[PDB]
């Protein structure tokens, strides 16, 4: 391994205004959409089963 | 039992309840005396126009109004340990009665003697008979010998209860897996009823207690005809 | 531009996802338990994962990266970890209070005693001692990486470091075929239900330690730490060390004294 | 602790300064009636003397104010203290508030 | 105590190897050789339906319901005795 | 022999609120003195007073519980 | 305090239209459940 | 940067005070509702 | 055994979840009109479990005297929840009430 | 100038508690409310048994 | 903008601003279950059903207004907004995880309003004791919801309290000792450790629930050998230092507000005010069994929970006895804020002196689960708290908003108010002496008067509450912008205006020491 | 006209709580007996009256002829 | 028994930490991490009170042990006097932009 | 004044009894015969009429002690628009009595509360003090 934290710390100090969580590149963009869509998709499908859970149907 | 508009403790049953009632009064007026005090001093900070607005002294006052407080936190432990400690002393008694909570009624177990035991239920609204109690009478009271030194133990076959009687000053959990002991002795005959004391679910209001104390030779006979 | 030392964070979706995800873990827990659906459950998961690692992946790149990390933020987060840990203390602390209860005073469904009737205890002097000479020989080995550390030596904290890890993992197997060959289970009354669930948090809290060193482990792979700077690597041994005095407890209580 | 008399010989002393400033006027009046007392005559005349120093009649009406208003429901003080300023009020043509008409609500 | 130890005139990450090397894995491998002689499979105990153990008041959440999470058949009764 | 039996006396080693073990402990004296005695061919009524106390004591459902238990072979206190 | 003058101030009558809405908003739905509770009583 | 003085730094416009008080009864009103739709849900059960 | 006795019993532990009558609705539990000399689990239109429906014993006084004692005891798998009557004289009675009051 | 209070106080005042009486009487009164007050001197006990 | 503002956000103001608004909505949702408790009881019958749906709506109102009312407006709202403005700090010291404990609370709402739409509700009591919560009594998921809630919330606070000690440790200026800093700092802190030792004791009890009711762990079920009382104990660890938890940051607003409208430059006895709360804190560790008195325990323990129980009145009287030595000699300023510190003093002191009555295991074996207790916490928290919330959010309601409240209005609603809570508790004494048991959705005959009383009582405070959304509403309509405020000299968190900018304290304050 | 006499001037505030806090203590010690007397030691002598020659078997036959026990007709 | 590869502070240390730390070694306090050291706050002597602006906040402690902190803008331009005890504080150029 | 938006940050005015001098004048901008009479204020004071000493005080401060001291008649205001409050509160007590409460139970009529009240005198309620002491037995009446 060669340490190339100097690369980072250019990488991430760049002055293009880009938050913390989407400041390494496209490859953030894509994971944080995965996150949220999942974390959104996630609690509508929670909302179905409270819905689901809150009558009888039997 | 309670009356309408009552203000305080029902009359004492047992010398136990007298011990309280004069035990609350001791402590009711030690509250009068701290809450009017409070309430003076503060109408007296608010009714002046006079000001004194710099840094004030707090090494001298301090000390009264840490060392008061505690001389009546004394006061108060005294008597309130002294009656603890009584409630806590031998006192040989001369029946055993079990009572096991349920959801939502009392069972009663007299089993010194004979297999002795039934159960007993609010009497429902619409069964009452005229001038009984909405809510306080069961079908089969808990019939006791009267001026005896009844031990009670109490359980439960399901959730918590908790058994009480105001006017002899009972109040006992009941818990399963557990026989919590209290001690009740009734100065005079009568009918004297409580309420379970513990949230157990639907009918938790609904599930009270009523002890009738007759002299021992009547709970004789009445024993021997409920085996 | 500001004349303090301390870090203004970057607005940050990971809260929102980080408390999604607990709702969706403890919603899916409830269906998993009562609607028989594992769905949920494993959406949250996924969410839980996906924000801790860039949430710390984010910390990563303010700290190392960007330079936030001043003596005072850098003291902030030691007195974060410590508080942390000391409610983490507490928490077992109510899972040993319940140990003791039940174990002090046998009730008769257990036969009046303790172990209960029908219970046979492991042999504290047989796999549970070696998996006490496992954590304390990792406590020796993460020390020397510490130090290691300090002085510069970039191969004797990756060894140290790496020993370590493996001793964690040494436990977890260990512990995991003492689960499987235990010849009580967690429903064998209070005795089974004291003993898994205090040991299975300790397990659950020897894997999460175990994953926050290999954390450590790949950072320094990546030059990371300096000799002087290398917070996430004390915190993770005070962690460390955490995780080995609650197993001595553990060991002391339930292993030996209540077998 | 000091006497009366030290206390109020140190504020006769801080507002006869001879070049006490607007600043130090000010805080010395708004200290000193945050104690629970109503300044002495010779203190307030000293505060007076002050004013006319630094050429400011409104602050002198405003201390008058201030003495009445320290004494609260004893409304004795007030009369005394400017009976006992008279002379000082005469000398630097200083009106009093109920002569200016603003004692009224 | 002190055990039987030295130092504090010199630099600690060969102090703490040493002690990594020198005492801590000799302890390990000496308690795993001690586990892998005093082991051996313990003859399974002998079924009693006791009614404060394999305590079922709700079915567990996989399998058939009946079964701990790791359910070992050779040591593990259910509440109706050893299975297959 | 020793009755006029009112009801089961004061027992200092079980002095408080909690009476469970009052209970269990006579429970268990009475059903070893049981077995000892029928074991050692000897009397058996020499047990009656602790079956006197369990039965004041002891919630029936309790007794009963236990009884069942003994005669399954599943009561966990040592007999 | 010390304010401003209030930049759109809220006259009496404007008052009495917010205040009635605050409590309307409160009182309706409510009234609307507790008016109708032998309805769903109907087990 | 984000806009900041008296009624910008809310998540609620105060621009209009109709349109506020729109917004204020649904806010307040359906917390003040929720639970008596719920016991009703709970009595519409059995 | 005495009919008003077991007419008291079955008000206090099973009128909540069972009717007696011809007609009654079913509740928690089966309507028990027509139950003695007849097989278990039979009531038209009662989801029974399948422990119920194959029981495969007829009720009678006899077996009646044995299921209320014990309920799950006896039908392990029941979906009845409750506990038992352990008197067998209040089992003797409240056989004797639903004997008269589940047939006219 | 005269203030709101100077101008509507003494009225607020009036009209207020002449309502807040009236009303609180009214109800406490005229629409069947229970109040269950005691028996002592007002009850004629009567046979139950 | 907005969303990266308002769910994203990493400052103490804007989250402060999001608890306030999410307290104010749980504050409704108390209120309304509060009105269905009396409107059950406000006369004798059934109005709703049975115990169930009584106790449903008993078991909510309690845990709404504690978790998701009071607690997140004085620590989250009060405290996030404040605290760092005080200290001269640029934000809190995570301010990345402070916006996590916020956003956690949205999520433990709504599984408790799940756990109350499925199956029949969780009729537990906030305690959720078993055997009742266990899977046979409360079959289905409403309890395992409820307990779900209570570990989110539990997760939100644990990492706030982390927060606020690191924050008020670690960020003074660095001439600022401790002794420096104002008592709603202490105040805070305090509670923060409260927080950080209690939650996980109530997290490692409700989790035992969770695994008896799914995982056939037996805890707390005698089949197994476990005992329905070891949950109590856990329970009540975590839930005596909660009472303290609720009422300590009251008590350091009220020193602000008492001081403020003394026109004082700070509270009489500073360093005595920060020994009571410390000893307040400490004692309130060592006392919880006196919620068990009634459960069967030996009587020297009973007598030991006794007294030390009782001891919490010296550095309380202390407080109390010192907030009256402020007032003294004060020019008084009759604000409405100073209104309710003022009634806070009064009406905390009646409740504190009731529980006093209750730390008596003698008497409290008759007054245990009767509205005695009820009136006792109602006192100290429906006024006590519920009081020092009010007067706080009066008193800077202009700081955090640019805009003036119209202080008539703001006087209306606090007579009102403290008409309604006083007629509704007052009278439970005696329904609590003679009596009427906890719990309860209807009461033998000879309850009614003062039933009837306390739930007409409980509809004035209904009254209040409304006229509450319109003063808020007039004050937004009309955009009265603050001009001066008095005192900013001891009172740092004016000092940069109404409302501060986004930022505030990017460059510190200066302090020498000297 | 003849000079007004110099009056106190120093620590007003203080001369008022000294005077008052006195009555504070006395109207609240002042409630003093008063529920002493009027409530507690009232109770006291009602308990003492009420058993001093109270006849427990008269007041059961009183009960029993008025029909009220389950046990005793 | 040993060999290198560790980065230091001095070769890796970035941003903000890097300036703290430059300034440090420099006996320098651009970030505020110290307290100041009062002089005898004379209108001759005042205290010095750095700002990258043109006003900032003092607190004064005005006794050693006052827990009653007196706060006030200092504003750019002449001296000015803690209201509470009137020690004099002077705002002056932050030097700060390093 | 183009004095608006750094101005919190400013010294200002206060009329407060507590503080008599504040930091700063009321009035910021001065006519010319208010700069004139400044002016004149440096010489005897003696010269100066009523009005302009009036005047040089309404340029320093903006109320009177006796002003700022008033007592106002809000409190009217207050306490009856409380009481108007509370009397709408019964309009809602009234409305929940007609349509949310039913029945109250058969206990409470006349005829089961006079047998009641017998039947709780013949068990001797609370006869020390509560209930039953409070009526005479032998006179078979409530006591006077
Ligand atoms: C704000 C919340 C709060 C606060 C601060 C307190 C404060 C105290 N409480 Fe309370 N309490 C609750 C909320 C709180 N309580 C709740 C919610 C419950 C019920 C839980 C449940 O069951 O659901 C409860 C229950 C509870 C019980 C259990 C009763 C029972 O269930 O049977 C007891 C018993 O000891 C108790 C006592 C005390 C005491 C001694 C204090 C002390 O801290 C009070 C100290 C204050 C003073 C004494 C007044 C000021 C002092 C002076 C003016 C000095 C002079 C005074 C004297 C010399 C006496 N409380
Ligand atoms: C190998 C050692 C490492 C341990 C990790 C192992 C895997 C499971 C997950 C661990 C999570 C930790 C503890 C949760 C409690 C129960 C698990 C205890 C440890 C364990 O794994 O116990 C097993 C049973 O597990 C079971 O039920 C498994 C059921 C899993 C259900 C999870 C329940 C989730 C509980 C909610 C946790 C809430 C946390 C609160 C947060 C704090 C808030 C501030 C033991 O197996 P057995 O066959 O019964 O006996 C062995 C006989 N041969
Ligand atoms: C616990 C706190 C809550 C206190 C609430 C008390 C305040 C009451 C406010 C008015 O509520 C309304 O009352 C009407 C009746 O007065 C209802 O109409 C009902 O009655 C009308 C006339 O009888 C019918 O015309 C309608 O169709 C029928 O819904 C209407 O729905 C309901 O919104
Ligand atoms: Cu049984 Cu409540
Ligand atoms: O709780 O007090
Ligand atoms: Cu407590
Ligand atoms: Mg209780
Ligand atoms: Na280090
Ligand atoms: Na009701
Ligand atoms: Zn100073």
């Amino acid at each position: 391994f060669e340490n190339r934290v100097a690369e980072k710390q250019k990488l991430f100090q760049e002055d293009n205004g880009l938050p913390v969580h989407l400041k390494g590149g496209a490859t953030d963009n894509i994971l944080y959409r995965v996150t949220m869509t999942l974390c959104l998709g996630g609690t509508l499908y929670s909302l179905y089963c409270l819905g689901w859970a809150s009558f009888p149907h039997k | 039992m309670a009356y309408p508009m009552q203000l305080g403790f029902q009359d004492a049953t047992s010398p136990i309840m007298e011990e309280l009632l004069h035990f609350h009064d001791h402590t009711l007026m030690i509250v009068f005396l701290i809450s009017s005090l409070v309430l003076y001093i503060i109408s007296l900070m608010l009714t002046t126009k006079l000001t004194h607005t710099s840094t004030m002294d707090a090494q001298e006052v301090e000390t009264i109004w840490t060392i008061l407080p505690a001389i009546i936190l004394i006061l108060i432990a005294l008597p309130s340990l002294r009656i603890l400690y009584m409630m806590d002393e031998i006192n040989n008694p001369s029946l055993t009665v079990k009572t096991m909570g349920h959801q939502w009624y009392w069972s009663y177990e007299y089993t010194d003697y004979e297999d002795l035991s039934f159960d007993s239920y609010m009497i429902p609204t619409s069964e009452l008979k005229p001038g009984e109690l909405r809510l306080l009478e069961v079908d089969n009271r808990v019939v006791l010998p009267m001026e005896m030194t009844i031990r009670m133990l109490v359980s439960s076959e399901d959730v918590l209860h908790s058994w009480a009687v105001p006017s002899l000053g009972l109040k006992t959990d009941a818990i399963p897996g557990r026989l919590n002991q209290t001690t009740l002795m009734s100065s005079r005959p009568g009918l004297y009823y409580g309420q379970c004391s513990e949230i157990c679910g639907s009918n938790h209001s609904f599930m009270p207690i009523v002890l009738e104390l007759v002299p021992l030779k009547y709970f004789e006979k009445w024993s021997a005809s409920m085996l | 531009h500001q004349t303090h030392a301390y870090h203004m964070v970057n607005p940050s979706p990971w809260p929102l996802t980080g408390a999604l995800s607990a709702l969706l873990m403890t919603s899916g827990l409830t269906m998993w338990f009562h609607f028989n659906s594992m769905t949920l459950l494993m959406i949250g998961l996924t969410t839980n994962m996906l924000t801790m690692y860039q949430w710390w992946r984010d910390v990563i790149r303010e700290s190392t990266f960007q330079g936030h990390h001043t003596p005072a933020v850098q003291k902030g987060l030691r007195y974060g970890m410590i508080l942390f840990i000391i409610s983490e203390v507490l928490f077992f602390t109510g899972f040993f209070w319940a140990f003791y209860h039940s174990s002090l005073a046998p009730t008769p469904e257990l036969g009046g005693c303790w172990p209960p009737t029908g219970i046979h205890p492991l042999n504290p002097l047989e796999v549970p001692l070696l998996n006490t000479s496992v954590l304390l020989a990792s406590g020796v080995s993460i020390t020397w990486a510490h130090h290691s550390l300090m002085e510069g030596d970039r191969k004797h904290m990756l060894q140290a470091l790496f020993i370590t890890i493996t001793l964690g993992v040494y436990f977890t197997l260990l512990q995991a075929s003492e689960y499987y060959e235990a010849p009580f289970t967690i429903s064998d009354g209070v005795y089974g239900s004291t003993f898994f669930v205090a040991t299975g948090f300790h397990g659950l809290h020897v894997i999460i330690g175990s994953t926050f060193l290999i954390v450590c482990f790949f950072r320094q792979l990546k030059f990371h730490f300096t000799s002087n700077h290398h917070f996430g690597f004390e915190a993770a041994a005070w962690y460390w060390h955490f995780v080995d005095v609650v197993w001595l407890f553990l060991y002391v209580s339930i292993y030996w004294w209540g077998s | 602790h000091e006497t009366d008399e030290e206390f109020d010989a140190r504020w006769v002393t801080y507002f006869n300064k001879p070049d006490i400033d607007a600043w130090e006027l000010r805080k010395g009046m708004n200290t000193l009636v945050g104690y629970d007392l109503v300044p002495e005559p010779k203190i307030i005349d000293a505060a007076l003397r002050a004013c006319r120093r630094l050429n400011d009649f409104a602050s002198a009406v405003r201390i008058l104010e201030v003495v009445k208003d320290k004494a609260g429901p004893h409304k004795e003080i007030y009369p005394y203290v400017i009976q006992e300023l008279r002379p000082t009020l005469n000398e630097l043509g200083i009106s009093t508030p109920e002569e200016l008409g603003l004692d009224k609500v | 105590a002190s055990a039987a130890k030295g130092d504090h005139g010199g630099t600690g990450a060969r102090t703490w190897r040493f002690l990594t090397f020198g005492l801590a894995l000799p302890s390990v491998a000496l308690c795993t050789l001690n586990s892998w002689l005093h082991s051996g499979h313990r003859e399974r105990p002998a079924f009693i339906p006791y009614h404060h153990l394999r305590i079922r008041t709700k079915p567990f959440s996989w399998g058939d319901g009946n079964h701990t999470f790791f359910h070992n058949p050779r040591v593990n009764p259910l509440p109706t005795g050893y299975e297959k | 022999k020793i009755k006029n039996y009112q009801t089961a006396p004061f027992d200092s080693r079980f002095p408080n609120q909690n009476q469970t073990r009052n209970c269990w402990q006579n429970y268990l004296d009475f059903h070893r003195c049981e077995k000892a005695m029928t074991a050692k061919g000897g009397d058996v009524s020499v047990c009656e007073w602790y079956r006197r106390v369990y039965k004041s004591l002891c919630p029936i459902s309790w007794v009963s519980t236990w009884d069942d238990r003994r005669a399954e072979g599943t009561f966990p206190g040592k007999i | 305090i010390t304010a401003k003058p209030a930049k759109t101030p809220t006259s009496p009558k404007e008052q009495a239209i917010g205040l009635s809405v605050t409590f309307l908003s409160f009182l309706l739905p409510a009234g609307w459940v507790l008016y109708h509770l032998d309805n769903y009583k109907k087990s | 940067h984000y806009e900041e003085g008296p009624g910008k730094n809310i998540p609620f416009s105060v621009e209009n005070k109709w349109r506020l008080l729109a917004m204020m009864t649904l806010f307040f009103g359906s917390g003040f509702a929720a639970p008596f739709f719920i016991v009703r849900h709970q009595l519409l059960k059995k | 055994g005495d009919v008003e006795k077991g007419k008291k019993i079955f008000v206090q532990k099973c009128a909540q979840c069972h009717t007696v009558e011809k007609g009654g609705k079913h509740k928690t539990g089966p309507n028990l009109h027509g139950l003695f000399g007849r097989k278990t689990g039979q009531a038209p239109g009662f989801t029974y479990t399948d422990a119920n429906k194959n029981k495969g014993i007829t009720w009678k006084e006899e077996t009646l005297m044995e299921y209320l004692e014990n309920p799950k005891k006896y039908i392990p798998g029941t979906k009845m929840i409750f506990a038992g009557i352990k008197k067998k004289t209040e089992r003797e009675d409240l056989i004797a009430y639903l004997k008269k009051a589940t047939n006219e | 100038a005269p203030d709101f209070h100077d101008k509507y106080g003494n009225a607020v005042l009036a009209s207020g508690a002449t309502f807040c009486v009236a009303v609180w009487v009214y109800m406490a009164t005229q629409i069947g409310i229970e109040w269950n007050p005691s028996p002592v001197g007002r009850v004629t006990p009567k046979e139950w048994r | 903008m907005f969303i990266n503002r308002w769910l994203f956000s990493t400052n103490h103001k804007d989250i402060g601003t999001l608890y306030l608004l999410f307290g104010a909505w749980a504050g409704m949702v108390g209120t309304a279950l509060s009105l269905l408790i009396r409107a059950e009881l406000g006369q004798p019958g059934t109005l709703l059903g049975d115990d169930q749906i009584y106790n449903v709506v008993v078991t909510a109102h309690a845990f709404v207004m504690i978790f998701f009312m009071v607690m997140p407006i004085m620590i989250g709202g009060f405290g996030n907004w404040l605290v760092p403005l005080m200290i001269g700090a640029p934000d809190m010291a995570f301010p990345r995880m402070n916006n996590m404990s916020f956003w956690l609370l949205p999520p433990s709402f709504l599984l408790l309003l799940a756990s109350s739409m499925v199956e029949a509700g969780a009729g537990t009591g906030w305690t959720v004791y078993p055997p009742l919560a266990g899977n046979l009594a409360h079959a289905g998921a409403s309890v395992d919801l409820t307990i779900f809630s209570l570990h989110l919330a539990g997760v939100s606070s644990i990492l706030g309290a982390i927060n606020f000690i690191t924050t008020i440790i670690n960020m003074k200026p660095p001439a600022m000792s401790q002794y420096q800093t104002p008592l709603f700092v202490w105040s805070v802190m305090i509670t923060a450790v409260l927080l950080l030792l209690s939650l996980p004791v109530l997290a490692a009890g409700i989790t035992m629930l969770l695994t008896d009711r799914n995982l056939n762990t037996t805890f707390f079920d005698p089949a197994g050998g476990g005992d329905p009382i070891l949950y109590q104990h856990l329970f009540w660890f975590f839930g005596h230092p909660e009472v303290y938890i609720l009422i300590l940051p009251g008590f350091g607003m009220i020193s602000h507000i008492v001081t403020y409208y003394s026109g004082k430059k700070e509270p009489f006895g500073y360093m005595g005010m920060v020994w009571a709360m410390m000893s307040i804190g400490f004692l309130g560790f060592i006392v919880w069994a006196h919620h068990m008195f009634t459960v069967g325990m030996d009587v020297d323990t009973r007598a030991y929970f006794t007294s030390a129980t009782m001891i919490i009145a010296i550095p309380t009287g202390v407080k109390v006895f010192s907030w009256l030595a402020t007032l003294h000699g004060g020019n008084i300023k009759w604000s409405p804020a100073m209104m309710w510190a003022l009634g806070f003093i009064f009406l905390f002191t009646v409740g504190g002196l009731t529980g006093i009555v209750l730390a008596n295991s003698s008497l409290d074996i008759v007054l245990h689960d009767t509205y005695y207790v009820v009136a006792h916490f109602h006192y100290v928290l429906s006024m006590g708290a519920v009081f020092a919330i009010m007067g706080g959010f009066v008193h800077w309601f202009p700081l955090f908003s640019g805009y003036t409240l119209n202080d008539t209005w703001a006087k209306i609603h606090f007579a009102i108010m403290f008409v309604g809570v006083n007629m509704t508790f007052f009278p439970q004494h005696f329904l609590g002496l003679s009596g009427m048991p906890r719990r309860y959705s209807d009461y033998p005959d000879a309850y009614t008067m003062w039933n009837t009383i306390s739930s007409m009582g409980s509809f004035i405070s209904l009254t209040a509450v409304m006229l509450m959304v319109f003063i808020i509403w007039e004050a937004f309509a009309s955009k009265r912008e603050v001009l001066t405020v008095d005192l900013t000299t001891t009172n740092l968190e004016w000092l940069n205006g109404c409302p501060p900018p986004y930022h505030t304290f990017e460059e510190p304050t200066y302090v020498n020491l000297k | 006209s003849t000079a007004l006499a110099k009056p106190q001037m120093r620590g007003l505030l203080a001369r008022r709580l000294r005077f008052h806090i006195v009555g504070a203590f006395m109207v609240s010690l002042g409630f003093a007996t008063f529920y002493k007397f009027a409530v507690a030691e009232k109770r006291k002598k009602a308990y003492a009256d009420f058993y001093r020659n109270y006849d427990s078997m008269k007041d059961f036959e009183e009960m029993r002829k008025a029909g009220i026990f389950q046990s005793a007709k | 028994a040993s060999g290198g590869g560790v980065p230091t502070d001095e070769e890796q240390a970035t941003g903000l930490e890097r300036e703290v730390m430059l300034a440090a070694r420099k006996g320098q306090d651009p970030y505020n991490i110290l307290a100041p050291k009062a002089t005898s706050g004379t209108k001759e002597d005042p205290n010095l009170v750095p700002s990258i602006t043109n006003k900032r906040i003092v607190g004064c402690i005005c006794e050693e042990d006052n827990s009653t902190v007196i706060w006030f803008w200092l504003h750019k331009g002449e001296a000015q006097r803690c209201p509470s005890c009137g020690t004099h504080y002077k705002l002056v150029p932050h030097q700060l932009a390093h | 004044s183009v004095v608006k938006s750094e101005d919190y940050a400013l010294p200002s005015y206060v009329d407060r009894r507590d503080y008599p001098l504040p930091d700063v004048a009321h009035v910021k901008n001065l006519s010319a015969s208010q700069k004139a009479l400044k002016e004149k204020e440096k010489a005897s004071w003696s010269s100066l009429s009523i009005d302009e000493k009036v005047e040089l005080y309404r340029l320093k401060f903006k109320e009177s002690f006796a002003e700022m001291n008033r007592s106002t008649n809000e409190w009217k205001t207050v306490v009856g628009a409380a009481m108007f409050f509370i009397g709408f509160t019964a309009l809602l007590l009234i409305w929940e009595k007609h349509y949310v409460y039913g029945p109250i139970p058969h206990t409470f009529e006349e005829e089961w509360v006079a047998k009641q009240t017998k039947r709780m005198l013949d068990m001797k309620v609370a006869p020390i003090q509560g209930f039953s002491a409070k009526w005479d037995y032998d006179k078979n009446e409530w006591k006077k």
